[PDB]
């Protein structure tokens, strides 16, 4: 996996370059904003379980086919799958949100999952709804004032709403 | 030019190509030469190799012709065997 | 799953063997106990309507609080009080389930397992689905060895729940 | 409490019996501290485990963990914690667990710690899931204490790639180093610096494979390096 | 695996309803003849080495080609292996004959052997000569009286009858 | 694995035959070059890494894109992996010169090597050339007449070549 | 194989290691072992039908039930004769083979693996083959190191059948 | 040790096997080559002060900075010196003892198995041991197959410096 | 594990010495020893059925209660495995024939035998009976000269004698 300063490391290596001005200096704007960073997975996390059984209920309740016998999630082992599938995705997207690029999202969730989704038979389209769900969720929190200084946060709140973005697209 | 040394062996040629153009001495992968056929044991009807005891498969891994970098391998997915016998009604009557 | 049929094929073929005297005596004794099983099935599927309401109701008159806290997690709405009916309903059909096969088989897959992650993210007691199977195990009107398959995997339901 | 979900066998070579009693040139070598061995013997031990875990191509220097073999030397591990050892390393996790998803690793492991090739595809999906909710040393104590591996190796024997070749024959399923890498067609693409994908054979003007033919001195030759005495 | 009796409950489960009056009595008729079931098994594997090795002594002279030099069945081991596997396939219907349906067949010994075969080598048109040579000398035994009351039992007949169909038509 | 004896005894079988006087003297005519094909394969194993490491730093003097940053034997790690593929490859052709056939070279090191090149991205027909100035060093060597009584070792060098020449087209 | 080019390839491969003396030793070895070791496969060879039939008449003296008692699994018929001596052949085969291979490699390939489940099935029994192999070993008219080699083969196939 | 001894036992009980002709051919081809090393280790044991002195000095006129430059690790000291021209008969003794026993195992014990750790750790050259080496093998004065068994164990410890 | 001539070069290094010509010498001689050792252990591993299963044989019938209902060798697995203990200690006594000492007899068989049997109950004095019936069985077959040339070869007798009572004496 790669943070954003590995990021551009990594990429320079493979030019045989050192870093330029320009490229250490964007590096020194990510530390500046490094406490708001912060403060955004920590509203996540706190809240992490309220996210997870509040979408998947207006999920459950919003889609009425998933539960339904013979239907996917239908009985222990399928309802209990799809809560956890929700917790896996929520806990890389904040792993994605410490590191600054969606790097550890993709290799470690998102890699080879919407093909997972169709041998199982689980409709991959739904998966994307209960990560949309999650995403308003997750920012509604990211925009709360309590507790912090009162700030601009409002490019780090599009950058968070562009990781359930990606791992929306990327499971159909 | 033609293999003259046997310096040149690792520098230019790589081996012959057909079992005609072997080394003095040897086959074409550089083994020695041997007669493919001994004495048959048990010359018999039912018991015994006749014309239509089936093939070893252990010929070919034993030749070496089943790996694709050898040259014994041959590869029939091109051959006439993979051809759809047009004498069958079932393929023809399909394909008009 | 869990019948008696694939729990001794399970056994001969981990030894890559052949079915002796052992697993034919194992058989047989499922069939010499499923004249009863199969009439508990059918009098539990005859009499299910009954069971459930009464079943229902009894959990509103042990936890009143059910009916009245606001909540999703509670029989206070329309919507809820289909919830913990339905749960109702899908305890005793794993049950009628497990009389016909003979063994806690179909109610492990369908219910048991991964029970624990649904009370603990939806906050479901299970206290409350103990009272009601403590209802249906007091008011099955079975008796005789017809009501001793009965309780034997509504008792099943309750040890996984306590 | 989410047990793992039911996938189908396959026909293999190992869940057969060979009737082999005194085996050839074929037979994979038990490494085994069942044998009391000295310590030039126990460094065969090791070379094999790591052989067996990572590449050939990662017995580096800087891979080998000098202080999970010196347990061994003394006796304190055995050698399913070596083997679990390695798979928990460092080395193994930078350079192996990093450039895989989570279904090519399921593979990985399966091929080169319980020495068999998987049954389906539906065998990565039941097992991936061990590794994203209770991670690698989660997933591999789940791994090491199936039947599968306490039968075949026990805990002190190395694993090794069980019933690759069939007695009679000379060509045998593929050694599962040259079938599994350690990255795929996913990770190729630009997440392993690399460009272009492919590469047309060199081209000369001096050609350096020209075939001999039937009358070129050198089939002559033959005799070639030194002629015969007598009268 | 399943067997004749959790097949019916995994029909219902997926409509999510109980079972009806005469699904019950279907399954009360399979416990009236699971005297006669057990009846055929015992009949089965008690001679379960005979089959085999009577079947396979018939093939051999039928297909006289498989045991000479270069046939399939042609050295102690290649012999060897040809009674494996007819003991294994017998070994599976046996267990298919006992649960009432073909799942432990299907997944535990047909699954990719027919792939396993053509990469081999071995005819699978041979294999399947041989399983149908082990249908009848098993339907023949399974029609025997001696040590049985007396009756009719031929619907079991027609079921052993069949798994031995779906492995040998399975293989080729 | 086969050696050049036990090809003759595989093909003899498949065919349920004895093996002639013509055959014999034919196997003690391979015996007969018996220590010359020792001395081959000793000055191959006592000058290997001679091989490995001349052979890599003239790849390298004329294709110097392959160690420039971005390139597949840069990044030491990388550079040791090559030169570890140079000694596999001369491993397993010193086996098959002692063999006198190339069957443990076929299964073991050339058999998926081909697809393994592809799915990292490393340039297979590079991999040839390397394998190609190890094939004249190699020769080169056994040409070489010191540490030798006299006499004639010339149809054995032209067997060692091809060894080398059938690593070098499996690979392209 | 079992031929000691094969295991000296494998005792390097073992460890992942060039071809070093100890490996070359044993394929020299080999080669000074190898000229009484293809004489004998000339003469066992040339005298391949007089050992045969003689053989086959051998085990038809000692047990005489073999020819008289009724089955397909003796020598009562013309079919049970023709097989028998198709079996002599195999096991003389398979020595021969032995010796222009040098050690015990194909014996172990073609002939002993899977060789006590096919005398179990057939109800062949090994005391038969051992006395076929015990005439060979002195019948074959070999001396000096080339009936030592010789019956180093034979005396392998008698321990494997004993 | 890797011996050809137990190189042959180890293979012949992997196998479960008793010691076949495959296992005699191959020590045997030990004891055929063993007149050949046991002359070259006593040729070479004979003549050591002569050989460990000279290869000293052949890496002093080759690398010559090792006896000018400061510091502990050259041979500019006296106690430097001495300690060179240790190591060069610590190479030689590893060479005799790999010529009696046939294979290299004592060096593979005793010598190369850490060896990579004390030269980095202590910033000793393996290039200065390469010419040592390089001198011992164009000096021993062996001649035949007596030179042909020194100069492979020579050539064994260059590949592992290399 | 050592063989006779690694003994005395492992001794020679904990010294830090040369071996003198003395010890060469002494190592030359057992080189000539060498054909007449390799007849020894050809002429026991030829007879290894006959040397277990007549010495077993003798040995139930001096000592009848071993195989009376109760005994150590009742119950055919028990038997199997007083076979097997036979031809196991056979097996490595004839291993430290080839190699001149007996450390692959110590540690791979002999360590930790007198412990396994006091675990499980086995008579270990009549195991050291079945051994000596082995010794003597083989002492008179490396003493007949069928097939070999008359020479003296009493010295390697009296070595392969003392292996089987160093097992003998080891299980007590
Ligand atoms: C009389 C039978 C025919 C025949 C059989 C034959 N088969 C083999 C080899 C294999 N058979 C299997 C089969 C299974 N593996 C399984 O796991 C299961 C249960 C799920 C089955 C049924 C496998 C894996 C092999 C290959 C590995 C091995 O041989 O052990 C052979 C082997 C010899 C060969 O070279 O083919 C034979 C002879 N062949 C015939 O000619 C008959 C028609
Ligand atoms: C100078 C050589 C060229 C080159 C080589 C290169 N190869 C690798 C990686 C692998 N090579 C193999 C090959 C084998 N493995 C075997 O087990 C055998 C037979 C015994 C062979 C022939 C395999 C399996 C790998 C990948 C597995 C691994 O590395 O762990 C690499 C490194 C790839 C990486 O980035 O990890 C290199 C650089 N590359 C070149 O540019 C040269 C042309
Ligand atoms: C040719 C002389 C060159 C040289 C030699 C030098 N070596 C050392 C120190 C050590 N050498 C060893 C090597 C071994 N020890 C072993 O037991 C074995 C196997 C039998 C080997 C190969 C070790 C362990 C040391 C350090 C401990 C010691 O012996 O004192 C030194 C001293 C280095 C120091 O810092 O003290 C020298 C000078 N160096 C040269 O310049 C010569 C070219
Ligand atoms: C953005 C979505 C918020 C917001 C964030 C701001 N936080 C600021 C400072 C700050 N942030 C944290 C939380 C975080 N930093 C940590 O070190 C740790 C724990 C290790 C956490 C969870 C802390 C503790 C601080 C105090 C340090 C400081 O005062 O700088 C901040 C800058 C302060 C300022 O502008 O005055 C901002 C803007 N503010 C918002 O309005 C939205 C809601
Ligand atoms: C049909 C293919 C047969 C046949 C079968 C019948 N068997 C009958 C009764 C019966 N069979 C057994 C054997 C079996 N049952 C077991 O429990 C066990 C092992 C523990 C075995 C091996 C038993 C014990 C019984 C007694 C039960 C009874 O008396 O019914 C039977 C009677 C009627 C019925 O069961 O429906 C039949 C028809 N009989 C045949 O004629 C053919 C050959
Ligand atoms: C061929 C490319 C060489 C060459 C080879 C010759 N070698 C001859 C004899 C010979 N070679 C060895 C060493 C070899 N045998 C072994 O057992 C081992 C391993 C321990 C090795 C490396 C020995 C011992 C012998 C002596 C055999 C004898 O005395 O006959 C040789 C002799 C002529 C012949 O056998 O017809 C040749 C030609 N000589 C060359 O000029 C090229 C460069
Ligand atoms: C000793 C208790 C025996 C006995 C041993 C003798 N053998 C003598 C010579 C000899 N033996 C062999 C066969 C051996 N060498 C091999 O390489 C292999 C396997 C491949 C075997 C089985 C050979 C080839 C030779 C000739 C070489 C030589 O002379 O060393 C021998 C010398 C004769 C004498 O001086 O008496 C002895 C003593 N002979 C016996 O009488 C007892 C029974
Ligand atoms: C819930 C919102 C939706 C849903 C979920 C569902 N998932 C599964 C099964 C699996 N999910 C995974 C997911 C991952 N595996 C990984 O390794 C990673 C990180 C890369 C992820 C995100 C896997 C492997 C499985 C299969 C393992 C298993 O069977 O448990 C199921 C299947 C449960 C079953 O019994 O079949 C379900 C139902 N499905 C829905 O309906 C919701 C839309
Ligand atoms: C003759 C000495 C005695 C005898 C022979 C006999 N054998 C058979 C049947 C078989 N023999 C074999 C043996 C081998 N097959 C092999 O491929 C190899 C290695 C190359 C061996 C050793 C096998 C497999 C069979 C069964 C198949 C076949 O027909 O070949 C029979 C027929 C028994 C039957 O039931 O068909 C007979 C009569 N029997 C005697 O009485 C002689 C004393
Ligand atoms: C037979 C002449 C005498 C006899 C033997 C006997 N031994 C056992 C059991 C074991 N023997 C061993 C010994 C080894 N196992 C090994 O792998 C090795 C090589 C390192 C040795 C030396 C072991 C471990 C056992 C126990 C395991 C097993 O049961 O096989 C038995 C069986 C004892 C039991 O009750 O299981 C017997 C009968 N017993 C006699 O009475 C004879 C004097
Ligand atoms: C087959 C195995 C199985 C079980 C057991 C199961 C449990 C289960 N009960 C649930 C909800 C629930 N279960 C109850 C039940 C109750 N709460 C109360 O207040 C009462 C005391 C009690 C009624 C007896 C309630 C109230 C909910 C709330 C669901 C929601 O509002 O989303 C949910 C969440 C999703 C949903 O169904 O709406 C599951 C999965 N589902 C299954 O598939």
């Amino acid at each position: 996996m790669l943070d954003a300063f590995a990021k551009v490391v990594a990429q320079a290596d493979a030019r045989g370059e050192f870093l330029s001005n320009t490229q250490i200096d964007a590096l020194s704007k990510m530390v500046k904003e490094g406490n708001q960073r912060l403060d955004i997975v920590n509203k996540v996390t706190s809240n992490a379980s309220a996210i997870v059984t509040n979408s998947a209920r207006a999920l459950f309740a919003e889609q009425p086919q998933l539960i339904q016998p013979g239907g996917n999630a239908y009985t222990s082992r399928r309802m209990a799958a799809c809560l956890r599938d929700m917790e896996i995705v929520l806990r890389y997207v904040s792993y994605a949100m410490i590191a600054g690029d969606s790097s550890v999202l993709d290799d470690r969730c998102l890699n080879g999952l919407r093909e997972t989704y169709q041998a199982l038979g689980t409709p991959g389209s739904s998966v994307a709804v209960a990560i949309q769900k999650m995403k308003d969720a997750s920012v509604a929190l990211a925009n709360d004032t309590t507790g912090t200084p009162i700030g601009d946060c409002s490019s780090l709140v599009a950058e968070l709403a562009g990781y359930f973005d990606r791992a929306a697209v990327s499971v159909v | 030019d033609k293999a003259r040394s046997r310096s040149d062996w690792g520098n230019r040629n790589v081996l012959p190509a057909s079992e005609g153009d072997a080394v003095l001495g040897r086959t074409a992968k550089g083994a020695v030469a041997v007669p493919e056929f001994g004495i048959p044991q048990l010359d018999d009807p039912v018991l015994g190799f006749g014309p239509d005891s089936m093939v070893d498969p252990r010929i070919a891994e034993a030749d070496g012709a089943v790996w694709r970098w050898d040259a014994g391998f041959v590869d029939e997915s091109m051959t006439l065997a993979s051809c759809a016998d047009i004498s069958d009604e079932a393929v023809a009557d399909e394909a008009f | 799953m869990k019948t008696p049929i694939t729990e001794a094929i399970a056994t001969a073929d981990n030894q890559g063997r052949f079915l002796s005297n052992t697993e034919l005596q194992a058989v047989n004794g499922r069939y010499q106990r499923a004249t009863a099983s199969l009439t508990a099935a059918k009098a539990l599927t005859g009499s299910a309507q009954r069971l459930i309401t009464g079943a229902a109701q009894a959990v509103y008159n042990k936890f009143p609080y059910t009916t009245q806290m606001p909540g999703p997690a509670y029989a206070s709405s329309a919507i809820g009080k289909a919830k913990c009916a339905r749960d109702i309903g899908y305890y005793l059909r794993m049950v009628t389930y497990c009389l016909v096969v003979g063994g806690t088989g179909p109610m492990d897959e369908y219910l048991v397992a991964g029970l624990e992650e649904i009370n603990r993210s939806f906050d479901l007691s299970p206290s409350w689905y103990i009272e009601a199977l403590q209802y249906i195990k007091n008011s099955h009107g079975l008796s005789g060895q017809v009501a001793n398959e009965a309780n034997a995997y509504i008792d099943y339901a309750i040890n996984t729940l306590s | 409490s989410i047990p793992i979900l039911k996938y189908s066998l396959s026909t293999q070579n190992q869940r057969v019996e060979s009737f082999e009693v005194n085996p050839g040139d074929e037979q994979y070598r038990i490494y085994s501290t069942d044998s009391l061995p000295s310590s030039s013997e126990v460094d065969q031990i090791i070379w094999a485990a790591y052989r067996q875990i990572f590449s050939e191509h990662q017995i580096l220097k800087s891979t080998k963990q000098p202080f999970l073999e010196s347990q061994l030397r003394f006796n304190q591990i055995s050698i399913k914690d070596f083997i679990k050892g390695l798979v928990l390393s460092a080395p193994f996790r930078d350079l192996n667990y990093n450039v895989n998803n989570n279904y090519r690793f399921v593979e990985i492991c399966v091929q080169r710690v319980l020495g068999r090739d998987i049954y389906n595809e539906r065998e990565k999906i039941a097992w991936s899931i061990i590794i994203a909710t209770q991670g690698l040393e989660g997933f591999i104590d789940t791994l090491l204490n199936t039947q599968e591996y306490l039968s075949n190796f026990g805990d002190s024997i190395v694993p090794f790639q069980r019933r690759r070749i069939i007695p009679q024959r000379s060509k045998g399923e593929m050694p599962f180093n040259l079938k599994t890498p350690r990255y795929g067609i996913e990770f190729r693409s630009k997440l392993a610096a690399t460009q272009f994908s492919w590469a047309s054979p060199i081209r000369r003007f001096r050609p350096q494979e020209q075939q001999p033919k039937a009358g070129d001195p050198a089939l002559f030759l033959n005799m070639v390096q030194e002629m015969g005495p007598g009268l």
